């Protein structure tokens, strides 16, 4: 919880990132998303996870832009994007808004996905339902498979049990559990003040606006007590990824990481995976952004040459 | 008489730490004051090289001077007797994870200032352990057993990191303190009770600031009149 | 603590049966005694019933001869008294400062108003010139055992200092996991148990030992600075 | 130190007076030497030499096993046991050696003698081996003064105790407090001695003062190459050199496990050719912990020595 900073004046503040992002009407709401536009023959879509937004990739994507068009959305109800029409933020709602947003970008026939946390789950489900439209998948700290046991996982069993209970709604909707504590705790360095302000801005008020950060962990695919529909989704796409011999993949392990130790064994039963690793915990983008970007850039280059 | 030792009751101090955790080299520095008769101290630690740390800071908290120990009259103060020249210590830490750490430090006296130069080296840190995971909120109070071995003093300690889950994670720390000069009397078996806390850490500062109180005493349980030992 | 009812009174008798093996010396010991489970005092007479005489220092089996005999204040949860009438068990790992190791597995049950303790003590890799093999030990100095909670178990960790005829000391690190046989309602916060285990009735008569333990549980005596972490 | 009784030792306990009633005494120089003699099988003579703090009583349960094989003689050193006092009150190593050799000359010993030495009693034997190399047939030793001490690295923590003994403090450690009798001896025996057994050791040094001198003078002869008595150091070096060239002379080393000095001296004992090695469980005074195993080992060693003619 201690932490100390690094180097400051290459910073991208919140408003600095948002003044570079675009917006677009999707279904009965709107999506905010960064777009590099150039080299539109390929599209790399960056999908953040819980407690974060597109801001998370701000220092990662400058490496991949000279070779492909990179689009990075704020998921619905998060970041600068609009809210979901019915106010619910389960996995399939994010999937609905995201797949509707996909139609309006004039994407290529094959898309590369760079997913983190639950964005990796969105990319995996979209790949399972559109198996031919995937050129490559890069994932990290991902929802790789269902959770049968807590052995190699971080000590979060009681945390998850409390979140799934009625305790979660005063844990996060009022005291902002995932933004005020989890997010700084899972970053190796101390975030500069405006960097944390950018993350807190969408959820700086108590109430239902922080609901997307409560519903994401309630989706966790445990075989015991987890939402049966989400466990079915994860089983399906995990089997598909295990069978995807022709799909190039890149796994960016985090050292020591957060989920990486518990998920590498599974992320690993997927063929055609190039394994790299960078220093960091969960939100590895704030610890090793340039190295991660160089890895993704060389991976995309090698995918595009064959 | 403190003045004869070259010390005053309230002493400033400057510390320079060169550390290597795993394959990460770093250098920190500390500035502080303290009371060597009552046993209080507060140091402001900042990372001069190696920032940011890819591990928990609190592992070097014990590395950042037993001169700040409140020794009563009925127990000899081996560390205050050790001045003007100062004293050194070699410290071995085994985390219950299985990883290890070695801390060798020299405490000297310069212009009414405790000049502490300390070397820290950790290895075999478990990936899912609280040190690598950085789950550590701070240190709990401790009881360090102090006894005499020939011309040196030996202290053994069980330090407990509190974790944000409320759980605890311990490490066994054995320190051999050696005075640079001989001393007139070596102490009997006793304890030094420690509480090390982080005081101003709430500021969005790039430095930690820790305060340790250490008071020496014998056991508070009465020895049955003529028992062994 | 409300002794109502873990099946216990304030002053409880106890019988302990230890089966031990040091290196490859097999032995058996029996302890008979009594104590006060609310103030934290106990006295036990220990006899060797098989394998005498002992080729090692006897004092290594002293901590194997019951945390029910602990003085817990009202502001700290008494896990061990909560563990009854069923009792508790513990697994204990000892690492001697020179190299030797020891495993102690014990079960504390309650029958007919008495504490029935069954202990298994095993040691290995004891150094030849160590104070345990040389029988250099006068006794155990007082100790401080850090106690904290780990979900349903309670972990205690201490160092133990054998005083020697030299006047020098020899330490060993002791980590114990205490598991209640049934769930208890309140698991304690971090605290210490101060132990003083002494050998009374010294005489020089007998071929048995009489040992008295006083165990007082308490929080730190140093005031935590307000606003401090943790 | 909490030690327990051997539950089967009382049924065969040999008390002090019981042992002393089985012993003879002979005039030696200006005093006399009390000793034990099995008499029979005088063709060979095996002589047991006790060390500090003890007497011939030390071997009471060891020597029967060997008696049907050879005549065994176990003396009490001068000023120790029931023996007479030294003429001039001095109890250095050579003071013991004087009376020991003069007592040897009055026993009708064979031309080649077998020796069983323990602690300083081995030194004596070793010395008598270096000065009469043609008079030795086989040497048994245990916890023995073998070679000099140049370092404490393998020895029990006895450096500061030795510094106190060789000081003035030793006078009140031994003469007025009976250190070796009431502290070292019971603490270096695994089993708890029966009260009569410890009384047998305490009786020669029951009263305070000068009669405890042999137990203070023995440790002050320790052959430390830095601080030791130079003549004793030269004696030890001489017979160590002689023992290193003893391919001819059979030896048996009984290692005490864990023992007291055995860990620090077994390597030096290895540098003696023709040395069988056996082991028994005990501390320093291994006779009080494993007397029968010791006796059978030594009996068979003597037999194997007396068959290779």
């Amino acid at each position: 919880k201690v932490y100390d900073p690094e180097q400051r004046k290459r910073m991208i503040t919140g408003p600095q990132w948002w003044a570079r992002c675009k917006q677009m009407n999707v279904l009965d709401s709107f999506i905010n998303y960064y777009d590099s536009e150039k080299h539109a023959e390929n599209a790399v879509i960056f999908l953040h996870g819980n407690a974060t937004s597109s801001y998370l990739w701000r220092h990662v994507v400058p490496h991949i832009e000279p070779v492909a068009r990179c689009i990075i959305p704020d998921l619905i109800g998060m970041g600068k994007s609009g809210k979901s029409g019915n106010g619910s933020y389960r996995l399939l709602d994010h999937y609905k808004y995201l797949t509707a947003w996909f139609e309006l970008l004039n994407l290529p026939k094959k898309i590369i996905f760079v997913g983190h946390d639950w964005g990796a789950a969105l990319a995996f489900h979209y790949a399972y339902e559109h198996q031919d439209r995937i050129k490559a998948i890069v994932h990290m700290e991902s929802v790789v498979d269902v959770i049968e046991s807590w052995d190699e996982w971080p000590d979060i069993e009681e945390d998850i049990a409390l979140i799934k209970s009625e305790e979660g709604e005063k844990m996060v909707l009022e005291n902002n559990f995932f933004v005020e504590t989890v997010l700084p705790s899972k970053i190796m360095r101390k975030l500069e003040p405006e960097e944390f302000a950018a993350y807190l801005e969408p959820f700086k008020e108590k109430g239902e606006v922080r609901r997307p950060t409560l519903s994401w962990p309630r989706e966790i695919p445990l075989v015991k007590g987890g939402k049966p529909d989400v466990v079915q989704i994860v089983r399906n796409y995990n089997a598909y990824l295990r069978a995807s011999d022709d799909l190039p993949k890149l796994f960016i392990e985090s050292d020591p990481g957060f989920f990486s130790n518990a998920i590498v064994e599974g992320a690993k039963k997927f063929p055609n995976t190039e394994f790299v690793k960078v220093k960091g915990l969960h939100f590895l983008q704030e610890d090793a952004p340039d190295e991660m970007g160089k890895y993704i850039k060389s991976f995309v280059e090698r995918v595009l040459k064959n | 008489d403190l003045a004869k030792l070259g010390l005053k009751e309230v002493m400033p101090t400057k510390i320079n730490l060169e550390g290597l955790v795993g394959d990460h080299a770093f250098s920190m520095e500390g500035v502080g004051e303290g009371n060597i008769l009552e046993g209080t101290q507060e140091v402001k630690i900042s990372v001069t090289k190696g920032a940011p740390l890819p591990f928990a800071f609190d592992i070097v908290s014990v590395a950042f001077n037993r001169a700040y120990t409140g020794y009563p009259e009925e127990i000899s103060d081996y560390f205050l007797q050790s001045f003007p020249e100062g004293f050194t210590y070699e410290r071995n830490i085994r985390y219950q994870d299985g990883g290890t750490a070695i801390v060798k430090s020299d405490i000297s006296l310069e212009d009414g200032k405790f000049i502490v130069n300390v070397d820290f080296k950790a290895k075999d840190l478990r990936r899912m352990g609280p040190v690598m995971q950085q789950d550590i909120v701070g240190m709990q109070p401790s009881y360090e057993s102090m006894y005499t071995n020939v011309t040196s003093v030996i202290g053994e300690c069980i330090i407990a990191f509190k974790l944000q889950t409320g759980k605890h994670f311990t490490y066994h720390m054995r320190t051999v303190y050696k005075s640079k000069k001989p001393v007139e009397t070596m102490p009997l078996y006793h304890f030094i009770q420690h509480r090390l806390v982080k005081t101003n850490v709430d500021t969005a500062s790039g430095y930690v600031v820790q305060h340790e109180t250490a008071i020496a005493a014998h056991s508070t349980i009465k020895k049955i009149e003529g028992s062994l030992p």
